[PDB]
RNA sequence: CUUGAGUCUCGUAGAGGGGGGUAGAAUUCCAGGUGUAGCGGUGAAAUGCGUAGAGAUCUGGAGGAAUACCGGUGGCGAAGGCGGCCCCCUGGACGAAGACUGACGCUCAGGUGCGAAAGCGUGGGGAGCAAACAGGAUUAGAUACCCUGGUAGUCCACGCCGUAAACGAUGUCGACUUGGAGGUUGUGCCGGCGUGGCUUCCGGAGCUAACGCGUUAAGUCGACCGCCUGGGGAGUACGGCCGCAAGGUUAAAACUCAAAUGAAUUGACGGGGGCCCGCACAAGCGGUGGAGCAUGUGGUUUAAUUCGAUGCAACGCGA
């Protein structure tokens, strides 16, 4: 993530863009990944996981649009 | 959304096409999602290889920080 | 508490110049609900507090306040068995009820003879920040300076 | 004694201790200044305060110098990533350019989970 | 005879396999520059590294291993498994139009082959990680969890081993039986209308002990095979076979219990989650615990020291 602080930018918004320029690559949350080791096991069981939830989360805000609470 | 390969009748992407490729690289040179450029998964595939043979031929880069 | 249903409590000004801040200075000296035997000890000590200064009865009272009032302190918060000391602003209302109570067990601990004596040495040595009162706002600025890394939760 | 006036300023922020080093164009160190050495430890020195104050004295260590114009290189997952970068704005510097160059690999085996 | 089975022609997708080559990021180490006092690690520390110049930063080199993004309840494979890019050799699947053979099919005890990881043998290699091991902590102890190191091993070639929660805990083949939403890969016609293959989720009848399965069945049937017969003893002993070994495989009995078990229900509990409350904390004031005395209790003593209450909820209690 290479920013460049261009004329008439004050810090506070430079950096934010710095902010939005690491995150959109999410530098840091490979970092976090990378810090230890996951077995394939594991890898492979978060991302079934992870993605029945996803499905889950669809099916539940699907038929709650039909329901109402009063 | 809008693969734009299946609009436009393509077979194959063609790695020398640099300028098609950057469409689909972000600032620092990761391929992009095909939840995001909406890309048929088909051409992503094709997409995602020309990108490397491009890479290994230092007409698109790997990273920012080379 | 948890409900918050809390109003503050209507306290009469001092009988001789009227100020509600020398009201909550005598409540926090009194003991035992003998707010006449307290009132005497803080007029006594005033009434030399001011010939000793000359400057008056109340704003002599009040420049000892400015050097024991603190503006930072911390509260302890348990994170990982290991306590955080946790520096938080103090508010404008606290930081006088705070002062007030540092100068009062200040003089309890001396040596000189009357409360109304060992109040009036007190108040002094807090206007020239030579008091144990001046001292304890010191220390809580000391450790909240210390601990200002921890500056949230 | 040698009078530069473009400046890289590298910020070393890992989950323990924040290092900041102040280098020329070239790669050549000028001054540096650590969380830990700053007056830290423990958990104090993992804190983004504590990156500030370490950021605050490399500026105080290499004012020898006269650097006005200066690049930031960020690496490391610390929380002092960010606020090394606003002690040194504010410190007086010009910063130009804002680099993130954590090591990614595309390579070696990290180390076992920690089971705590 | 052509509908099952297969052959041919054109093409499609694919981490299918085997051999070779190459790329970039990062780690580590080696040399050198700049530079100075810490670094590292943790809940916190210490071990450890560092003034013999570390860590940080930069330049050059060596080396090994894995291939970020793409990446997807996506794909391929009988299963185990398979992921940078390129070439070579090779296997299978699928679709459209026909042509061709003419039941050539299905299943399969014994047999043969493949079969994660660990392990074994021989010869290499060795960056990172890491059994064993060492030290530092933690602790009542700590032969652990955590930290600092670190050897086999992990990598390659060849050969063995032949086991896994080798799982969909679901043998293989074939036929039939409402729907919906997707993904992936073909294809005919004019974004729409079909038609195929594979795959994910929800659900109907039906089935099931229930949970659930539900055109990819655990529904309705047919063909063949494997296996089960209460729990423990025990997948153990002995024997045979196999293996270099570790062990694998086949596989008991005495004896012992009257249960062991599956699913779901109501509670209770959790060092599970969420939302609330209370002098529960927090914010404060005054106490108790020290002293003397009052009083109750325990113990001891006594001829008797009447009996009772004796966690909170007994102890200035019945009194
Ligand atoms: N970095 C690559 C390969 C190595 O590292 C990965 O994460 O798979
Ligand atoms: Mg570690
Ligand atoms: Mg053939
Ligand atoms: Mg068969
Ligand atoms: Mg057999
Ligand atoms: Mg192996
Ligand atoms: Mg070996
Ligand atoms: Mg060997
Ligand atoms: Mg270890
Ligand atoms: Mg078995
Ligand atoms: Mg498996
Ligand atoms: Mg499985
Ligand atoms: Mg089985
Ligand atoms: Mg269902
Ligand atoms: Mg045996
Ligand atoms: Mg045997
Ligand atoms: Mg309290
Ligand atoms: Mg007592
Ligand atoms: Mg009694
Ligand atoms: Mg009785
Ligand atoms: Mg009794």
């Amino acid at each position: 993530p290479v920013i460049k602080v261009r004329e008439n930018e004050p810090f506070d918004v430079a950096l934010r863009r710095f902010k939005r320029s690491c995150e959109k690559a999410g530098v840091l949350a490979e970092v976090r990944r990378r810090e230890f080791y996951e077995k394939p096991t594991t890898e492979r069981k978060r991302a079934k996981a992870s993605a029945v939830k996803r499905h889950a989360k669809k099916l539940a805000r699907e038929n709650a649009r039909r329901t109402r609470l009063y | 959304k809008f693969c734009r390969f299946t609009a436009e009748g393509v077979q194959e992407i063609d790695y020398k096409d640099i300028a098609t490729l950057k469409n689909y690289i972000t600032e620092s040179g990761k391929i992009v999602p095909s939840r995001i450029t909406g890309t048929r998964a088909k051409y992503q595939r094709q997409l995602a290889r020309a990108i490397k043979r491009a890479r290994y031929l230092s007409l698109l880069p790997y990273t920012d920080r080379h | 508490p948890r409900r918050r249903v809390i109003g503050q409590r209507k306290i009469l000004p001092d009988p001789k110049f009227g100020s509600e801040l020398l009201a909550k200075f005598v409540n926090i000296l009194m003991v035992d609900g003998k707010k006449s035997t307290a009132e005497s000890i803080v007029y006594s000590a005033l009434e030399t507090l001011a010939q000793r200064s000359g400057k008056s009865e109340l704003e002599a009272f009040e420049v000892a306040l400015e050097n024991v009032r603190p503006t930072v302190e911390v509260k302890s918060r348990r994170v990982g068995g290991s306590t955080y000391q946790v520096p938080v602003e103090v508010r404008p209302v606290r930081r006088n009820a705070l002062a007030m109570r540092w100068i009062v067990e200040a003089a309890r601990k001396r040596g000189d003879k009357s409360m109304a004596l060992r109040l009036a040495n007190e108040l002094s040595d807090a206007a020239e920040n030579k008091g144990t009162a001046v001292k304890k706002r010191e220390d809580v600025h000391r450790m909240a300076e210390a601990n200002k890394a921890f500056a949230h939760y | 004694r040698k009078q530069v006036s473009d400046g890289v300023a590298h910020i070393h922020a890992s989950f323990n201790n924040t290092i900041v080093t102040i280098t020329d164009r070239q790669g050549n160190a000028l001054g540096w200044a650590t969380a830990g050495g700053s007056g830290f430890r423990g958990s104090r020195k993992s804190t983004p305060f504590a990156a500030q104050v370490a950021a605050e004295r490399c500026a105080d260590a290499v004012k020898e110098y006269g650097i006005k114009n200066l690049e930031v290189m960020v690496k490391g997952p610390g929380p002092g990533r960010e606020s090394t970068i606003r002690a040194l704005n504010a410190a007086g510097f010009r910063i130009t350019n804002i680099t993130d160059v954590t090591p990614i690999p595309h390579g070696c085996r990290p180390p076992k989970k920690r089971r705590v």
